[PDB]
């Protein structure tokens, strides 16, 4: 795996994970992000 | 007229025909620790806005 | 601790143990459907796995995210199933995407499975050795030409609920027609637009005061017919 | 050999991650002596404004509909507030202030203040 | 060596604070940070806050600038009346943004 | 890049109430639109401050 | 659907199509600059690509993040350009980092390009085949010795705006000097410090009542000269 | 107490300092932002010529 | 790529992505994080 | 490395980083997530 | 700029420099412990590193996250140490997990170390060449059979503090017994349950009015004995 | 590790109003600084609870 192309994929997967975690925290217990 | 204590005491007007006198005794808490005090004196005490 | 039988506890501590099979049941009877039974594997005779006398059919199914945590968000597991041959699609268009159904998961050691599963039989067969969990389907998260993913939730899941719930209104009844609080049991009178009808299948209260008067049920009216003028 | 130090053109599309080609670093995955992914804080520190990096941007109280349109601050009060579980205010210079009422009593004033002579009716 | 009434400094400071009423906001912040009774004096404490930086800050705040009405005026001044209980970071940020 | 600010100070002359002072830079308003903010001056009781 | 010509729609459905050329235009005329035209490629004759008779100079330029979504945040594309030879740098120090300028993007099939671009000519050349999108420069996100990245935004972008915007104040005019609401057209009177001046280039209003009186414009004063006492 | 307010109406005479100028879009019964409010002594006589004070 | 060194890089990229997503959601529509 | 498991691991690492960043922003300065 | 000596500045700009040693000190004297001095390395003679005459013992220790940023969240460094042989464990069970202690970090160029560290001595040995930074232990984030990680923080860290902090209460004193504002210096009177005692080690104040009367300190009572009725 | 707590209960004796009760632990205040919180006791109408 070449680093330059993999870094963008890792960044975008991180963005997706952050969005999913934010939406999860807006639930009842959570943290309300 | 002093630091740490004061007395003020503008005198009461003399009554005409006996009668009682309602008195309003309040105590107000302001700030913490040693404060300098009133800016001028008894002219710095406003009862309603005067 | 969970109330599980001593045989399962004895098996759990063994160095070399049997395979732990997970049997799934989808119950859509409360939402107008049927009950389906699935297992990720067949048995040694190429047949659906028989547990407690019930056949669990072979179908690719796998659950994940099962945990018991009280602090924080209520746990939401997921269940991935095969959508080849469009079977789940068929359920999605008939059961409003299976939403509201029940999912029952049983963990069973293969040593306690029914003797019919194995060619040489099962001497230690015991139909009372299982660990049962119940969840509800919240959303069919993905449905494609290959697979289908369902979000699961605890049956309690106090997500959208409020307390207290009954709302004080004028010009509108908050009761359920012919319910316990409404307390109406008379014949068909009118429809939801107050038009009189003798059809029992078209009898619905308009929830207004006129709809209540049509049934002479103003005493049980769920609204408060004075608050509209005191709120000014 | 190098330090990558990712900026902003790299994260916004992998157009310039390959501009440096990240060849020898990726082949060496980094090092224990030196760290990669520095993520320069240029544009992140300036999102709120340049004046936010020099001053902390003092806050203001929430707007309450109880007041018609009156604006309140966080550093003054002209009211005689309740003094139970409320912290004692701090005053820093000048100011016209309200108070936290500690005692408020209404009774009958007793004629005569000081000295000897007291006259009730005139 | 500071005279709050005239807002003037004599020479080198050397430390050795003195109890005089002043409107200097640097020393209002100093009191807010290092008072043991109501401030953050129990936590933190003196020798953790740079007093010389606050000295230079107060010198800067004492400089005279055009009033806008015709006269002159000290650059930055206190006269806050803090009544509500807010977090210490909030008060520190308001002091450091004023 | 804000070019208009509403500063909330407290006037000791009219009455000890919140007076709003509007500061602008009309040259920058012809270049970067008009970016307006509100701000609370912590210790201010003089219009100049 | 977008209003695009039938030729482009015909080309879109072809199995084997021509290359899609993206042409860029930077318009700083509204912010006091000029118009620059760029293309990522030259043509087959080693010359800048000519579209509709206009040359688009070769320069490494690439845009990303272009999408049309109504829900959520407004889309913010990015535009990366080469900063070799300090060219964009020269714009950043002359145009206040290019902020407030316009970026126009055209998508054109290479089969519709002008005939001058190709050695053998273009029989299907059509200057009316293009897809145009306009954006604004919001921030030069990064500028280095190698490249420069710009954040783009839709021209609407209701980010920092408020509604209603006009604010009720005393001792201060909210109108724009010599504007429509101010309605002043007299000679030079004073500067922003109320000092009298006959210099037109030094004529500004203090926005106070005295500044308005200097121009006898108190009728059009944008403030409310009584509210300062009712707010106590 | 339990009154519900909206974001598109007001029946109050609010304070009009640093409080922007509202916008009304069709019909509606509205409050206001008081610009001036002074109490004085009314001067007898409105218009015309003849004025009678006591009757 | 050795896992021990790559995991820290992935974690830091995830932190950067989370910060970027949070700052993005504080915009107009967003979620206000 | 094989792409599937690597992508899953990156997703969980991104979720952990997002949760850590959210809990970090709830501190004094931060952004309050 | 930091106030550091000219020798360190001269060394910092050299092309070929010496190794930068980092020496750690853990001070638990304020929390009822001792002071422990550590260095990640021995010296060329296989001995603990001697700096300014003090021996810093060899132990695997490594700090990270050190930075000076004013904007945003206060910086929280981390310090990882070896928990082999259960040493840090022993500190965690004796000092309430080291919480509240101080960590002092010194950066010293190895050229300025004491001459005892090297076989051939040190001609440029200078005990005044060091860069010192103090932090506080906030939480032992991880403690395992292998390592132990501690979170560090600036000594100020205005995290849980409020201002103003003194609260207005009735029926309860907010002062500290035998403290400054309480101003009590009498003999043992009673315990926190108001039961009379002549034992000085069991002498505590109930913080109620009766406890104050037991000491005849009602004048210095920290409560306000009227506010309970005015708050109705 | 909190050592001082302000519990808001409701007194039925003075008047059905919010009374604040301050709970402390002076031994822990000599070790972990002074960490103070506020908390509402849900069904509490007795000082002891
Ligand atoms: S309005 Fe009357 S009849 Fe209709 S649902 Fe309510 S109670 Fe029942
Ligand atoms: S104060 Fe008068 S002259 Fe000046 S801008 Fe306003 S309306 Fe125009
Ligand atoms: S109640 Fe009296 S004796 Fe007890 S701590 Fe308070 S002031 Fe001291």
């Amino acid at each position: 795996q070449i680093g330059p192309a993999a870094l963008k994929a890792v960044y975008d997967m991180a963005r997706k994970g952050a969005r999913d975690e934010i939406q999860t925290q807006m639930r009842d217990g959570g943290l309300f992000s | 007229m002093g630091k740490g204590s004061s007395k003020g005491h503008t005198p009461r007007e003399a009554k005409d025909n006996l009668k009682s006198t309602q008195l309003l005794s309040v105590i107000d808490a302001i700030s913490e620790g040693p404060i300098e005090g009133p800016v001028d004196g008894l002219k710095s005490v406003l009862l309603n806005s005067t | 601790m969970q109330d599980i039988r001593q045989e399962t506890l004895n098996e759990c501590t063994r160095a070399e143990q049997s395979a732990s099979v997970v049997l799934w049941e989808i119950d859509l009877t409360e939402v107008g459907g049927e009950r389906y039974f699935f297992c990720n594997e067949q048995n040694e005779k190429g047949e659906p796995v028989t547990w407690q006398g019930r056949q669990y059919q072979p179908y690719p199914i796998q659950g994940s995210g099962f945990e018991l945590n009280g602090k924080g968000t209520s746990t939401r597991p997921t269940l991935t199933v095969s959508n080849l041959y469009g079977m789940v699609t068929g359920m999605a268009e008939d059961m409003q995407s299976l939403v509201g159904g029940t999912v029952v998961r049983r963990k069973v050691y293969a040593r306690f499975l029914d003797a019919v599963n194995f060619v040489n039989g099962n001497s230690y067969a015991d139909p009372e050795q299982e660990v049962i969990s119940r969840w509800r389907i919240e959303q069919c998260s993905e449905l494609s030409a290959v697979s289908a993913s369902f979000v699961l939730s605890t049956p309690t899941e106090t997500d959208g609920a409020v307390f207290p719930g009954r709302i004080m209104l004028a010009n509108t009844c908050t009761w359920t027609y012919r319910g316990d609080e409404c307390g109406y049991s008379g014949p068909a009178v009118a429809d939801e637009y107050d038009q009189p009808t003798s059809d029992i299948t078209k009898d619905k209260c308009s929830k207004c005061l006129s709809g209540c008067k049509f049934r002479n049920n103003v005493g049980n009216f769920g609204g408060f017919l004075s608050i509209n003028k005191l709120s000014q | 050999v190098f330090q990558i130090v990712l900026g902003a053109a790299a994260i916004a599309g992998s157009f310039f991650t390959a501009g440096a080609t990240l060849a020898a670093w990726g082949a060496a995955i980094g090092a224990g002596g030196m760290t990669g992914i520095l993520f320069s804080l240029g544009a992140s520190m300036v999102l709120g404004g340049v004046a936010q990096m020099l001053a902390p941007k003092a806050r203001t109280p929430r707007i309450q509909t109880t007041d018609n349109g009156k604006q309140n601050t966080y550093f003054s009060s002209l009211d005689n507030m309740v003094a139970q579980g409320n912290v004692l205010p701090v005053l820093y210079g000048e100011m016209r202030v309200g108070s936290r009422v500690v005692s408020q009593e209404i009774s009958t004033a007793d004629e005569g203040d000081g000295g000897q002579v007291v006259v009730i009716g005139r | 060596n500071y005279n709050p009434q005239t807002r003037q400094y004599s020479g080198i400071w050397d430390g050795t604070f003195k109890p005089a009423y002043s409107n200097n906001m640097a020393w209002c912040l100093w009191d807010m940070l290092t008072h043991p009774r109501y401030g953050m004096g129990k936590r933190l404490g003196a020798a953790d806050v740079d007093k010389w930086a606050l000295y230079v800050i107060g010198q800067y705040c004492d400089q005279s600038v055009p009033d806008g009405f015709g006269g002159t005026e000290p650059r930055i001044t206190c006269n806050a009346y803090l009544t509500t209980q807010r977090k210490a970071w909030d008060v520190l940020s308001d002091f450091c943004s004023a | 890049r804000h070019n208009a600010v509403e500063v909330n100070w407290i006037d000791p002359n009219n009455g000890w109430e919140t007076a709003t002072e509007l500061v602008e830079d009309t040259q920058a308003i012809a270049r970067y639109g008009r970016n307006v903010t509100k701000m609370d001056a912590f210790g201010c009781t003089s219009r100049g401050q």
